[PDB]
């Protein structure tokens, strides 16, 4: 019935918001190390300036993935069980990176020690490189499919995970977020840091376009639907505008917008190519998981719709307000001196 | 070691790590909100300094609290895929509601509180912490409600066609006896933990200032904090006893095996005696406790034995070993009950010393304060270990007065994973979480030994 497709879309919407928001969270984490090595002046100030852009919003954004997983569990228990247990190894690294990032961001400035900050930098870097690469891989596997027998088991094999198509998914997602983060900083900051962020975007503009276009085109050709062509078309049109804007620095907001649509288009493209099934079966299409057989009972979906129908609008209602509050650009001259304590207690 | 045992160990370790920090957050957030609103109402600089001081400790604990909780979200599917299918239809709804109801609130509004000190108006900024204070409490209710379903599954029925439990009414699921009693008890435990933490940190600093780093300004700031923490701890203890008594009422009539596990009754007995030490030997027994914990009556109750329930369960369900790990549940219950002495004892002494405006200056008092901080955390961990390991054979305990087909053994809820694959995950989480916990403890020590920071001495 309707509720099944409606909640499939809702789960797609949650991931669409996750990548739209966490997309630049990873990108900022990815770009912190390059900023230190390339930026002029002391490296530390640039790292703090870049980090503080996502300082007040990173915690709120990460909840989308948690809420996305909870929604998948509630609406499609079969989808939750089969996928996560099948992607145990890839998901373990993502969890490791997320664990490192969560503590590292808050604990980075708690102590004034070059070795301490170096350790925290690894936590943020390792907590952004891994989720960025693997989440692209993880969704590539779902679109490609997994070996699912009649009973419902998986019995995964290494070629089914590390395949040419999946690897392209990881690189495209990692590159796209890196570009997405670069433009985000160019919009949230000012001064030489903004110029460096623009410089990074220029280098990533063309290489990412090849990856995303190749990854998007491959998915559209192999597992895409009839209507997905428009999603790919707008992604190409959006990327073309995004690349022009960074090269010709005419507006920071529009450059962020065009890149945001590209991320949104990619997420819609994956789900659009994955509409009927939830875990396509390489062994046999009949055994593939479907929304019409792996979804919860009508009552559970009906109850969940009411809660989401009232909280999702509210969550977006004040989530945007949080960004509005901190809309003012930060710069190297507005960053306060470090407040950490010496490692050796006097 | 088979995959089932390794998966159980992984879940237990990854969750015990998570709940070393949860009690502090749930209890401390209301305390920080109270301190901030006191500052706003009375504009007293002393309360502002405390909010900034304990704010740093709260944020330090909050960060790792979120970090450890991420794994738990996915663990269900990763290791317990078979169990997820059985209860997913009814189990996911409490979890999904928590994500939308609590996580999005606390995570979003904690960021505003941290950075909105000089940006938002005082009134709005004050509401930010209060929203977080309510959000964490709500987060507990939905999560504890989800677990309460496993302890006492009600509001769901078994569908033979699909072979899984399906929901029948959310109102019944979220208002069952266990969820109410369990939530009102854990919240009391978190309040006790936060109050003890604040009192010990404050009292230690009171003694420090009195005997070293002499300064009237700092001691006059911490004394209110010490008194508030002690009063909160005493209030929480009174709540724990009442909620604890209620929990015993449900446990006896819901999971008789668990009740027979708290006191290892070999055979059914009338008016059983509560023994503190066992090696059974039954060293130093204590009557009138178990019957009261069962139905609040001094006498006139029969508690089924471990052995008596074993035959009944075997006949009702089938050949299997339904005996929990008697040793672990027994000693976890004893520790959880027995760890109330430290925080309660510390609170009474601390209040007495600070009576009539006095300031303690006894070195041993500082040692007592330091030795009391661990006790709430250990007590909270022990309680969860008991309630979970007290239902060891079952992952969804059968309901004596419900759908008998809504039941699942642990062995049938584990995913089909190779032993090697799970083993690496257990090592990865154990080492990483151990290192993070050590760093968290060291950071808390470093920030406590510094007390009020110079640049937080003026609200401006
Ligand atoms: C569930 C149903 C509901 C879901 C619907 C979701 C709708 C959400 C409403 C969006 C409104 C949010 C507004 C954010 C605060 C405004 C910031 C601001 O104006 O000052 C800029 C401020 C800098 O201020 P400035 O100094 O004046 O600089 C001026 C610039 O030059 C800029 O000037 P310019 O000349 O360069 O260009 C002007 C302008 C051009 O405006 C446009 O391009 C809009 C065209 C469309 O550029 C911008 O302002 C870009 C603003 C970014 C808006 C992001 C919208 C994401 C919505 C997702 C939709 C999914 C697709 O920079 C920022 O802070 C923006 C960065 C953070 C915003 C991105 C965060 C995402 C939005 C939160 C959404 C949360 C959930 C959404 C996902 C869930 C989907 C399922
Ligand atoms: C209440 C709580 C809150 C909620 C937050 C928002 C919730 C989103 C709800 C999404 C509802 C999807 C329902 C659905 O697609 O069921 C299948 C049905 C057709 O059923 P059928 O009987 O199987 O059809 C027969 C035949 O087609 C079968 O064979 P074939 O393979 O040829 O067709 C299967 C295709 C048909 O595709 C189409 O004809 C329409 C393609 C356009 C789909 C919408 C994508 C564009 C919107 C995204 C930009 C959105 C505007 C920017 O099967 C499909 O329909 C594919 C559906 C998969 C789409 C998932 C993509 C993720 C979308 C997430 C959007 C979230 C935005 C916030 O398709 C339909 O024609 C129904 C009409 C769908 C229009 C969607 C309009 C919603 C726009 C969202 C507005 C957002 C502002 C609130
Ligand atoms: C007046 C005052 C009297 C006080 C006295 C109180 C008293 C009488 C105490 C008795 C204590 C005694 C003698 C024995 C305790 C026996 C026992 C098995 C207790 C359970 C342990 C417990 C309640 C809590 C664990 C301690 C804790 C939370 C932290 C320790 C410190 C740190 C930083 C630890 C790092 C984390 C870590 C290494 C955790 C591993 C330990 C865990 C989480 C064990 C839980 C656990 C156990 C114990 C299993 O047996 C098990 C079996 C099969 C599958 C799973 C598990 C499982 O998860
Ligand atoms: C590290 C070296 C280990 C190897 C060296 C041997 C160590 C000797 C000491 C161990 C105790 C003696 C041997 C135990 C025999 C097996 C376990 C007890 C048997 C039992 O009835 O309880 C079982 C507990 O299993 C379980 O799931 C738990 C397994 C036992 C470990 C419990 C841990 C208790 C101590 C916790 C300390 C806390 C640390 C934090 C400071 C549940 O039986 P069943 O339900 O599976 O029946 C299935 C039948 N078909
Ligand atoms: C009684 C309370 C309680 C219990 C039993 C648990 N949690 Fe927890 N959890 C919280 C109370 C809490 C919290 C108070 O809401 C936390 C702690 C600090 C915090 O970040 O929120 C939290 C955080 C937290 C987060 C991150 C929230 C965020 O992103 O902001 C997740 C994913 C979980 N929890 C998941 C769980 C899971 C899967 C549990 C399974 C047993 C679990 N928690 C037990
Ligand atoms: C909503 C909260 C919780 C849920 C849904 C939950 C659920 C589970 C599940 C599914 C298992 C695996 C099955 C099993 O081990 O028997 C488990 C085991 C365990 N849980 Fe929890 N748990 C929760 C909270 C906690 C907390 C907070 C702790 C510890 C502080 C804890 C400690 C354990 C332990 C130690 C195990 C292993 C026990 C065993 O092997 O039987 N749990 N719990
Ligand atoms: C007389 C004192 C206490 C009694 C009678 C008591 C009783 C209980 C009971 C009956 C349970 C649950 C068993 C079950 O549901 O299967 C329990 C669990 C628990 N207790 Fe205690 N307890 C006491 C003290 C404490 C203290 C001091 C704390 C924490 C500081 C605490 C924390 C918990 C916790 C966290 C649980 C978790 C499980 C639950 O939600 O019930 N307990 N307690």
């Amino acid at each position: 019935m309707v509720l099944q497709e409606l909640w499939f879309g809702v789960i797609a919407a949650l991931f669409l918001g996750f990548f739209i928001l966490e997309g630049f969270d990873f990108g900022v984490g990815m770009l912190m190390a390059p900023f230190a090595h390339v930026g002029m002046g002391d490296p530390e100030t640039h790292r703090r300036t870049a980090l503080n852009t996502i300082g007040p919003v990173w915690d709120g954004n990460e909840v989308w993935l948690i809420t996305a997983g909870a929604a998948i569990f509630a609406a499609f228990p079969g989808w939750y069980a089969t996928v996560f247990s099948a992607l145990y190894l890839p998901l373990l690294a993502i969890l490791f990176g997320m664990i490192l990032r969560a503590v590292a961001i808050e604990w980075r400035g708690k102590i004034d020690d070059p070795k301490w900050r170096t350790g925290a930098d690894f936590g943020i870097a390792a907590g952004s490189w891994l989720p960025a690469l693997l989440w692209g891989v993880a969704f590539a596997i779902l679109v490609r499919g997994l070996p699912v027998d009649a009973n419902g088991h998986v019995a995964l094999s290494i070629p089914d995970v590390l395949n040419a198509y999946t690897l392209l998914g990881g690189l495209a997602t990692a590159g796209l977020f890196s570009l997405y983060g670069a433009v985000f900083i160019a919009l949230k900051t000012s001064g030489p840091i903004r110029d460096d962020a623009y410089r990074f975007a220029v280098w990533l503009s063309l290489p990412v376009a090849g990856l995303v276009a190749g990854f998007g085109l491959w998915t559209q050709l192999a597992y895409g639907k009839d209507w997905t062509w428009l999603v790919l078309a707008v992604a190409g049109c959006a990327q073309a505008a995004a690349t022009v804007l960074v090269w010709r620095r005419v507006s920071d907001g529009w450059a962020f917008m065009c890149t945001l649509i590209v991320v949104a288009a990619v997420v819609v493209l994956l789900f659009g190519a994955l509409y009927p099934n939830l875990v396509p079966s390489t062994l046999n299409p009949q055994w593939s998981l479907t929304i019409h057989n792996a979804s919860s009972t009508p009552y559970t979906l009906k109850i969940m719709t009411w809660v989401t129908a009232f909280f999702a609008p509210l969550t977006v209602a004040y989530q945007t307000w949080t960004y509005w509050v901190f809309r003012q650009r930060i710069s190297a001259e507005r960053i306060p001196p470090p407040t950490g304590l010496a490692r050796r207690a006097p | 070691m088979n995959v089932v045992d390794i998966s159980r160990w992984q879940f237990g370790i990854t969750t015990v790590y998570h709940f070393i920090f949860v009690p502090l957050t749930i209890g401390l957030a209301p305390l920080i909100a109270v301190m901030q609103t006191l500052w706003v109402v009375t504009d007293n600089p002393a309360w502002y300094r405390l909010t900034k001081f304990f704010g740093k400790l709260f944020l330090i604990n909050f960060a790792i609290g979120v970090a450890t909780g991420i794994v738990q979200e996915f663990q269900f599917g990763m290791n317990w895929s078979e169990y997820s299918r059985f209860v997913g239809d009814v189990f996911g709804a409490p979890l999904a509601m928590e994500g939308l109801a609590a996580f999005f609130f606390e995570s979003t509004f904690i960021g505003l509180w941290i950075f909105g000190w000089n940006r938002l108006p005082r009134l709005v900024h004050l509401a930010c912490i209060w929203i977080v204070a309510i959000a964490v409490n709500v987060s507990a209710f939905f999560i504890i409600a989800a677990n309460s379903f496993m302890q006492h599954p009600v509001g769901a029925h078994y569908n033979p066609t699909t072979g899984r439990a399906e929901l029948s009414s959310i109102v019944v699921l979220l208002t069952n006896n266990t969820a109410q009693a369990a939530f009102t008890h854990t919240v009391s435990g978190a309040l006790l933990t936060a109050g003890t933490f604040v009192a010990a940190v404050s009292a230690w600093w009171l003694v420090r200032s009195s005997t070293t780093h002499a300064d009237s300004d700092t001691q006059a700031m911490y004394r209110p904090a010490t008194i508030l923490g002690c009063w909160v701890a005493l209030a929480a203890t009174a709540g724990l006893l009442f909620t604890g008594d209620h929990q015993g009422k449900l446990m006896f009539q819901q999971q008789p095996m668990k009740m027979a596990s708290a006191e290892s009754l070999c055979d059914t007995q009338t008016d059983p005696n509560f023994s503190v030490l066992t090696v059974l030997t039954r060293v130093i027994e204590v009557p009138y406790v178990l019957p009261f914990l069962a139905e609040g009556r001094i006498s006139g109750v029969t508690l089924q034995g471990i052995r008596d329930l074993q035959q009944e369960y075997q006949q009702r369900f089938g050949p299997n070993d339904y005996r929990p790990n008697l040793f672990v549940t027994y000693w976890s219950f004893r520790m959880m009950i027995g760890l109330m002495a430290i925080p309660v004892l510390f609170a009474l002494i601390a209040l007495w010393l600070t009576r009539g405006g006095q300031i303690p200056n006894q070195r041993w008092f500082s040692w007592l304060a330091l030795l009391t901080m661990p006790a709430p955390f250990l007590a909270n961990s022990a309680g969860w270990v008991f309630t979970e390991m007290g239902r060891q054979p079952w992952v969804v305990v059968p309901n004596p007065t419900g759908d008998q087909l809504v039941r699942l053994t642990v062995k049938a809820g584990v995913s089909d994973h190779s032993a090697t694959v799970v083993a690496t995950s257990l090592l990865m989480f154990t080492l990483v979480y151990a290192v993070l916990a050590v760093i968290w403890c060291w950071l808390l020590k470093r920030y406590i030994v510094e007390g009020p920071l110079e640049h937080d001495a003026e609200p401006a």
